[PDB]
């Protein structure tokens, strides 16, 4: 019942599914082997008659050296092999190999592969997908991915979580052009997305958890915990549950519309309890956003608070309504309540031996704001720089893609920057 | 003026008066019926339950109406997107093969030119 | 005319539906366990209305609990009382509806509203008189709220001579749960308009206000407010439940209280106010606008008819002295064209910790101004068809939004008509 | 033998009921069980071969736990189950509902049982029909039950105790409705209506009785000592009112004039004895009407004294004599100004352990005077204030009654006002 | 993407191209007779990309050795590591070229090249996971700059779809004097240009300029030059040849290094500069090792890098060292030095750091910046091929094998192309 099966595409889309699938086993008490010593876990495990809980996932790469470290790694046989699936090549940091060229030879398997987790499924929700933007893979193979999706599944919802690119960790030149593309393709395709920032991500971790040059390890397991506060409504029963049509239905204001911001409090260094109040209002803060970006320079169209641990309604009301009060959280005309709220008891969980300290509360609020048309709007500057030369663009022709394909990309994403400038106005 | 009516064995009766009257004398459904009329009211009340159960009716059908439009959308969605992801593959699978057949022919016509080479130099 | 059959649909029809058989068990001495231990016999001479007896000494309430979503049932069969409800009688879906008004009352409603009809009808069948039918649910949410209407317009199409009685949870965005609920509660109130008889209009603005103000509660939660809606389901539902002079039930309700049909929305009241007291004060409450479960003020319009419950020991004399005398300094306030439009019931038994009550069951033309409240926050979304898109993707037509809100402000401009017109 | 038959429709008229027979009862010496140790009173009571006397009555109520106030009273082995009608739901104070509705399913049942209380009958008089104006059920059947009353028993008399609403124990609002509906549809088909004030009977259970607030068993035991006034001379051999056709021939005159007004006295509280003269001089105050008007408003067209117990009718006479000197008692030009007196022998009686004493000498005056219509007038005022908005109409027109049967019940009652007016002057 | 094919042609290919097998070997711990005694693991890990695995746990170089002449890969079998290349990979004609790129192009490296193709052919076939090919040759001569180009565009005719990469050592006057030169070299960077993905400019000016004036060598010999060009090759394929935390293979280089197919020309960079076989008496810090990047005096093409702008740089740090300040300073050099960045490719700099070392250095940085100075380096050769061209000096020697003077001005015309879009993107303004 309530199924949701996973996706993860490419370098990104895996590792962070690596953090992720680590973090639920400890949550649930799933040990490596899948077996365990509240059954709302089901509806990202299934289960095999020896009692093996086997997580509703697909892993896929173009490549097999990202996925080779899982199949002989400590999850090793957490998931049965069909479910990890790699090819040779892989997109060399080009969407239209990961899209056309090399992925075009891998993608009915893995959609057989998915119809088979479906097939298990009695009442399946829809589609988590995990990926990058910036690579061949995680922006080509990904929007191949989600038209396939669509033909199979209809209107079925997708959902994604998505790292946009940060110069400081990436190592492609053509990111912006990866960017620009899977998301024109993918647009039609998607029902929400949430948008991770991996300088935000960065820059926290060096800020509130002291490491100076964090590694993808550092950002993946902060990534994993708001992941796991979002799913945590799926995985367990508490108060107030929030489920993937919710997500859709609050958050989601016009279908272009449907990038949410996560925020998640506290980050709190492992070597160094806050109140329901102090974490409400770090959300608000713009050094703790999950994309750089300055909410005071927008406005707020929905806010989706997920509570987990120690926390009472009584308190969350009392610290949304000093939310309400101040002037500098602007609510555009047309929304007279923006906000959802979850509640889930099981306190959040650490991996031990990583930097992030155990706490008994927290939060992640997923807010749709117009200042996230800034990350949008810095990635199209770059895109135009580029390709106000062609800088690049032979290497994707050569692959079969015509040049109009780029400019209907771009007047595709000047679009969104646009609408997200009418649903701003009074 | 008391003028007495009648006794009997638990009491009497008289009739006392205090003046003449002043003028002299007075001054100036069948079963069927009653059955239709009832009938009647039965068929009023009827012909408005009728009514009000027709009017139910058309909403039963707006609703398999809602509900059959959203499946429309679906396959419709479902058609689109198959005939636009065909219709890209397609494209790109003719470019990349002229791309690569041009590349060949270019290498093929060095090939030519070498022997055009080779044959001028017996040729002298 | 004997049994009432209640239905409680969505998170809030449930939450609220378990509070009123806590307190309504309470006061006809039933345990947890379905036993009467209660002191006297008035307790149950009218049982009935609401409770089948079971074989064993039993008493088990004529309730069906509905949702889209297992969650909220499971946390009542753990509640208290949660072992006093016929098993079979939980019917509950699995996906839920999304907050969403189009999901529950087509797509998802339809697929779950046949195993309620089995479990309604069932219980309609095994009553010696079917009196009618009595509904708690949100206007706000997506299965209370889309498949409540549904459900009771399936109901009326299969038992169209009975009462159909709701009790109504307005949304405010002083405690909102989903951003929609004003498109929510706009389609709600439409169909309540043409397919019910009586609707008591519970205002979550008014509730929040009680606790704020009144109760000084700075951060009220749903158990304040449940506590108040509690309170006044007890009390509306007194002439009801207990025996007494005026042989009551939900026709005669209707008759009374509802000159024209589409005017059948009713501000209750009630006093004292309570969180977790003269004869004289209690009949003035009537117009104290603090103590009404809609935020409207009765003296902003004119009341077409008023119902009044009193509770406790006291002399049904100084009653029916002070009630004629708050009519009379109160006159500008009652239209002219309805004599004598006030009637009052006494019971000797008050509720659970207090002495002494008063409850008002109003049709007052200030409703008007709930509804009106409704529409403006439906307007401002409207106009910018902000979230349409998920209503469209059920297959809705837009014109389904525009015909529900015309009527709306229909409803708004009939109560306008009669506030102004004159004998 | 002059059988009359008693017939009892809806609460008010079923609870009116149970307090007469218990009264008769009483008076006649019948125990509860039946048993009983002037043959007069078989013109209301029949026998059973057990040696049971059975009141000559039919009671219908589509509400059972009223009628359960009968098959479970203390006079309950009285009343035989077929006496009894009763339903699953009334009338929900529509008369729309209880003369369309419901009189079509249940008519024919209760002239069934009418009938066989009128097959015991050797002589039938008539009918003796207590119902409410404001009930549905007291108004609408009622009505639908005088109508086939006067075809299936043409030449029979049909009497009316009717109770006239007072909104202090009203329940309904719509009672100013279901009074003029079911006025027009009766008018016609009644002989003789004696009109029961509630409010009046109340005043006089709060001034006389010093009650603070009367109940209905207060209301109905006031007025089952009226009622017996009225009947006691069809149940002893008494002289005056011998036959119910004796009614119409004293007290109306004119066919639609025919609403008596009643004025009884003494009324003393049981907690706390009076003359020929005093309780004579009481018939002629207002405050001991039973329907509340000014007769200094109005003509006479009748005027019966009905005298029980100790009474002489030289003290009578006297008394009479007194109150034309000092009062100016109008009759019409066409009518004697006097009156018709009758002495019941039989003392007054009271239930025991009741609020009402017992005394040694009552009366009860019978006027037909045009003041009464003050009480029609009061009626069509309610009625216009809300039948102008066309407020509750919907609720009669969907139990498949006709617009249009208001405004010609009501246009029936303008002329009632108009015949009242032009008899008196 | 696994494995590479290594060809190495003529006396200058086979010359730098031994070196580099002796150089890598030694990184990778793979001694003359193929075994490994190497320490670390690290080793071995991506030991694929360039030897294949033989029977006794062996190594062999996936490498083909060709040469017109016959006595240099007897030089070859009489090298240090001689003996680890698999001998059927050895193929030899019996006449060199005569510094003739007609010869090797068109006639007698024609009439070897089906031979050479024998053995490419084999070697792929065996690879699970192609990347493609690597050449080292001189433009300068006739049998690695004519029948290389041969072989490049022959092997793109059957592996159209893999990357193909050469090591290309460009002619100078101060080294050899042979005064065709120019001739072949034009002649080759046509062939270039059109057909292959990435060119690592290898400048003998440069190399004789670096060996007279910064390591003070009076007269130096291919010895000395070689040392240089080992370090450099060593440099740039590291990220090749070790576990990185960037999986590089040659198509991600060119994907994210080449903006405009043409311009694939890359100028390489290296610190420390040092004489072979010398004792080093002190290393270098890390911001010593930047600053490096935009020293001429560092660059293996005789250009200026402040006389033009990068289009894009890879930078490869290696030894133990913090990531932390070899970031700070990479940020630094780019933050003082905008101007030589162009503006309109954003984050055109990419850097990468492994802590193993070349044998004798305990810190080495090697630079791969694709600037648009590259074409001080055309223009030089441009410039002397016209001075001969313009008298037609020797154009007999290529006529007399069959060639055409219009196939001279279309080279010229080509290379001239090239000197210009270089140009054009060097004035290029982001407004
Ligand atoms: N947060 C996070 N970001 C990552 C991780 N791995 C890569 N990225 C980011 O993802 C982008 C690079 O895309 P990748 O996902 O590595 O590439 P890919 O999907 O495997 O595609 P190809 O290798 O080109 O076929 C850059 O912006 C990286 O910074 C990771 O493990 N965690
Ligand atoms: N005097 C007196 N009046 C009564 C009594 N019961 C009801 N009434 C009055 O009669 C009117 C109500 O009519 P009922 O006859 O009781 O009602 P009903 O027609 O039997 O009931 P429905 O079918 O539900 O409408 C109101 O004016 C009541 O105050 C009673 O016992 N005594
Ligand atoms: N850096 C360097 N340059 C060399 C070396 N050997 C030759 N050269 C240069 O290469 C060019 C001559 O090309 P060669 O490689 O000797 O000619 P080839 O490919 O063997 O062709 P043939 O004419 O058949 O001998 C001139 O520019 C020489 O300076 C060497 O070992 N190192
Ligand atoms: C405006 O005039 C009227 C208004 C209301 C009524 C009546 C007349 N008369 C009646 O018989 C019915 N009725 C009332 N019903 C009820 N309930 C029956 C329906 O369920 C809820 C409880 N409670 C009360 C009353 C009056 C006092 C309290
Ligand atoms: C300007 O942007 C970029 C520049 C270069 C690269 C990348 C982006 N990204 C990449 O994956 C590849 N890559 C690099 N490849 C390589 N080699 C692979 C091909 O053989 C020679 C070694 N060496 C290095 C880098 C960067 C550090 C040294
Ligand atoms: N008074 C009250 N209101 C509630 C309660 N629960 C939810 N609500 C209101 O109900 C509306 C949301 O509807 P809900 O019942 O949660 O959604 P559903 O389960 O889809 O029917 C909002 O207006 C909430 O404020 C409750 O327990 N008490
Ligand atoms: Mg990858």
């Amino acid at each position: 019942m309530r199924e949701c099966i996973s996706i993860h595409v490419g370098q990104a889309g895996v590792q962070i599914g690596n953090a992720c699938w680590e973090l639920y086993c400890l949550e649930h008490g799933i040990q490596p082997d899948g077996q365990m010593p509240d059954d709302s876990f089901n509806t990202f495990f299934s289960e095999t008659g020896a009692g093996k809980h086997v997580p509703r996932a697909v892993f896929v790469d173009l490549e097999p050296t990202v996925i080779d470290e899982v199949r002989t790694g400590t999850y090793r046989q957490l998931f049965h092999p069909e479910q990890l699936i790699t090819g040779k090549e892989d997109a060399a940091n080009n969407y239209a190999r990961g899209h056309y060229t090399i992925g075009k030879e891998i993608i009915d398997l893995v959609l057989d592969r998915i119809r088979k987790l479906a097939d298990q499924c009695t009442g399946l929700q829809g589609f988590l997908v995990f990926h990058s933007f910036g690579g061949g893979t995680g922006s080509g193979f990904t929007s191949l991915l989600m038209e396939r999706l669509s033909v199979d599944y209809g209107k079925k919802s997708k959902l994604e979580f998505s790292i946009y690119p940060a110069p400081q960790v990436s190592t492609a030149v053509v990111e912006p052009y990866n960017s620009i593309l899977t998301t024109h393709t993918t647009l039609e395709h998607s029902d929400c997305a949430f948008m991770v920032d991996n300088e935000a991500i960065y820059d926290i971790c060096r800020r509130n958890l002291d490491i100076e040059r964090p590694t993808y390890t550092n950002l993946n397991r902060l990534i994993s915990q708001i992941v796991s506060s979002i799913t945590a409504s799926l995985r367990f029963d508490g108060a107030l549950n929030v489920d993937l049509t919710e997500f859709q239905t609050n958050l989601v204001p016009y279908p272009r519309i449907h990038f949410p911001l996560a925020t998640y409090a506290p980050v709190i260094s492992a070597e160094k309890q806050l109140s329901v109040a102090e974490i409400t209002n770090a959300c608000f803060e713009p050094a703790n956003q999950m994309v750089k970006c300055d909410p005071r320079h927008g406005k707020y169209m929905a806010c989706c608070l997920l509570y987990r641990g120690d926390v009472v309604p009584k308190d969350v009301n009392a610290a949304i309504a000093t939310i309400k009060t101040k002037r500098s959280i602007q609510f555009v005309d047309w929304c007279p309540t923006g906000f959802k709220v979850g509640i889930n008891y099981q306190p959040p969980t650490v991996v031990p031996g990583g930097d992030l300290a155990k706490v008994q509360r927290a939060v992640c609020m997923l807010s749709n704001t117009t200042a996230i048309a800034e990350a949008w709007a810095r990635l199209d500057h770059k895109f135009d720089l580029m390709y106000a030369k062609r800088a690049f663009v032979h290497w994707y022709v050569g692959e079969g893609m015509e040049e109009g394909e780029f400019s209907e990309a771009r007047e595709d994403m000047a679009a969104l920057e646009k609408d997200y400038e009418e649903v701003g106005v009074d | 003026e008391v003028i007495e009516l009648n006794k009997a064995t638990s009491g009497q009766s008289w009739e006392v008066i205090l003046k003449p009257p002043s003028f002299d004398g007075v001054p100036e459904p069948s079963l069927e019926e009653i059955q239709k009329k009832l009938e009647a009211a039965e068929e009023r009340r009827k012909y408005q339950e009728a009514e009000l159960l027709k009017h139910l009716a058309e909403k039963r059908e707006h609703e398999r109406e809602v509900i059959q439009k959203a499946i429309e959308e679906n396959n419709n969605f479902i058609k689109m997107a198959k005939e636009k992801l065909a219709q890209k593959m397609e494209s790109n699978k003719e470019n990349r093969e002229a791309h690569l057949a041009a590349m060949l022919e270019r290498l093929q016509e060095k090939d030519k030119h070498a022997e055009e080479v080779r044959k001028n130099k017996e040729l002298k | 005319m004997r049994e009432i059959v209640h239905i409680q649909a969505g998170q809030c029809g449930n939450q609220i539906g378990a509070k009123f058989w806590e307190v309504i068990s309470d006061e006809h001495g039933i345990d947890p366990t379905g036993s009467y231990h209660g002191d006297s016999d008035l307790q149950l001479e009218r049982i009935n209305v609401y409770y089948n007896e079971a074989t064993g000494n039993k008493y088990v309430p004529r309730a069906i609990l509905v949702d889209l979503e297992p969650g909220t049932m499971d946390s009542v069969r753990s509640g208290p009382f949660g072992q006093i409800f016929r098993p079979d009688n939980f019917v509950f879906g699995q996906s839920g509806a999304g907050n969403n008004w189009a999901k529950g009352h087509y797509t998802e409603g339809a697929e779950l509203v046949d195993s309620v009809l089995d479990v309604v009808r069932k219980e309609s069948e095994s009553c010696d008189c079917l009196q009618g039918f009595q509904l708690t649910h949100s206007l706000g949410g997506g299965t209370g709220s889309g498949m409540g209407t549904l459900l009771i317009s399936k109901i009326r199409e299969e038992y169209p001579d009975r009462i159909m009685n709701t009790f109504s949870v307005m949304p405010s965005p002083k405690v909102s749960d989903t951003v929609v609920e004003p498109y929510n509660a706009t389609l709600s109130v439409h169909q309540l308009v043409e397919n019910t008889d009586e609707t008591y209009c519970i205002d979550n603005e008014a509730l929040y206000d009680i606790c704020f103000r009144t109760l000084k509660l700075t951060t009220p939660t749903y158990g304040d407010l449940n506590h108040l809606v509690s309170a006044t389901m007890s009390g509306v539902t007194t002439c009801l439940r207990f025996p007494g002079q005026l042989n009551a039930d939900l026709r005669k309700l209707a008759v009374n209280m509802v000159p024209f049909p589409r005017l059948h929305f009713f501000m209750p009241g009630f006093a004292p106010l309570t969180s977790r007291l003269t004869v004289p004060e209690l009949t003035q409450q009537m117009f104290d606008s603090k103590n009404m479960m809609a935020a409207c003020d009765p003296r902003h319009g004119r009341y077409l008819t008023v119902a009044a419950i009193f509770r406790g020991r006291m002399s049904m004399k100084e009653v029916d002295e002070q009630m004629l005398n708050v009519q009379n300094k109160n006159s500008s306030y009652f239209v002219e064209w309805i004599p004598n439009n006030v009637k009052t019931a006494v019971c000797d038994i008050p509720p659970r910790g207090l002495k002494m009550s008063a409850t008002f069951i109003g049709n007052s033309t200030a409703i008007q101004e709930l509804f009106k409240r409704i529409s403006e926050q439906f307007t401002a979304m409207f106009r910018r068809k902000a979230f349409l898109h998920w209503y469209t993707g059920e297959g809705m037509d837009e014109m389904e939004f525009t015909e529900a809100e015309s009527n709306m402000n229909d409803l708004v401009s009939e109560y306008q008509q009669y506030q102004d017109a004159t004998a």
